[PDB]
């Protein structure tokens, strides 16, 4: 149920340094 | 990883190092998909043209790692293999079709800040995310250049490439069980997986539910980070019926 | 590689 949610990032609502680059490419 | 950067602590907590016991060396990447199952490329375990045929006792799984070479006391976990399962239609004779394998661990690994499983996509995830131009992420402790070795885990983000462009870049026959990713010569940016990285995950972050999904496995390439060439990846969703069958049975 | 215990 908890897959893909990182203890040091998503779990504590912090973002890593380059994840925004991925989001910006998802243009549909 | 060529032309990537140092990973952040806990950035890829599903990252697995496959480690040869004798001699001690990095064999391949892999990923944690549950407390007991690890996903990798079949070529990491079986490739008869090079006399590669690993047994369960030949290797160890190291999980929660950041440093390549250090024994990361109180942080990493070392696990033994109970059983290896290679896709029965893995095509090492022709074009490396269905390049996928599972490893069941002797004992379940405890999750931590540094150790946590990635999701596997369903049909909807695959349809939403597997689009040309959409970027995913590759991680590993492999070579920094085609022709040394990193101190810590490396990361690079790379776009999925149009299937015709993938097809036109190689003389190899591409199948629906493969996709390719990387920048084009005209794009200015660079990056690729290399020796030591194969078997490792290609992941994407769903913008609908904010979870990471493993869409690909580092499968094969021609050199590393060459202009006009692309890395090729096992299509995880297309092989998910096999994954499920193995986990359900064993 | 550093030795494993
Ligand atoms: C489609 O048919 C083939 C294509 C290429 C190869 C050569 N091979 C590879 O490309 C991967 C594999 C080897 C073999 C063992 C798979 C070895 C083992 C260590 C690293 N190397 C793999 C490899 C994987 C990805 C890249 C890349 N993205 N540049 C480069 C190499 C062999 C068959
Ligand atoms: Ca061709
Ligand atoms: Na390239």
């Amino acid at each position: 149920a908890d897959c893909g949610l990182r203890p040091l990032f998503e779990k504590k609502s912090l973002e890593d340094k380059t994840e925004r680059e991925l989001l910006e490419s998802y243009i549909d | 990883i060529v032309e990537g950067s140092d990973a952040e602590i806990g950035m890829s907590p599903w990252q697995v190092m496959l480690f040869r016991k004798s001699p001690q060396e990095l064999l391949c990447g892999a990923s944690l998909i549950s407390d007991r199952w690890v996903l990798t490329a079949a070529h990491c375990l079986l490739y008869p043209p090079w006399d590669k045929n690993f047994t369960e006792n030949d290797l160890l799984v190291r999980i929660g790692k950041h440093s390549r070479t250090r024994y990361e006391r109180n942080i990493e976990k070392i696990s033994m293999l109970e059983k290896i399962y290679i896709h029965p239609r893995y095509n090492w004779r022709e074009n490396l079709d269905r390049d996928i394998a599972l490893m069941k661990l002797k004992k379940p690994v405890a999750f931590s800040d540094y150790i946590h499983p990635v999701c596997l996509p369903d049909r909807e995830t695959a349809a939403s995310l597997l689009q040309a131009g959409y970027k995913g992420r590759v991680t590993g402790w492999g070579n920094l250049k085609e022709t040394g070795q990193p101190s810590v885990l490396q990361v690079v983000n790379l776009p999925i490439v149009e299937r015709p462009v993938c097809k036109d870049s190689t003389r190899i026959r591409i199948t629906d069980n493969m996709f390719c990713a990387g920048y084009k010569p005209d794009e200015g940016k660079r990056g690729d997986a290399c020796e030591g990285d194969s078997g490792g995950p290609f992941v994407m972050k769903s913008p609908f539910n904010n979870r990471w999904y493993q869409m690909g496995i580092v499968s094969w390439g021609e050199g590393c980070d060459r202009d006009g060439k692309y890395g090729f990846y096992t299509h995880v969703f297309r092989l998910k019926k096999w994954i499920q069958k193995v986990i359900d049975q064993f | 590689f550093e030795e494993i215990p």
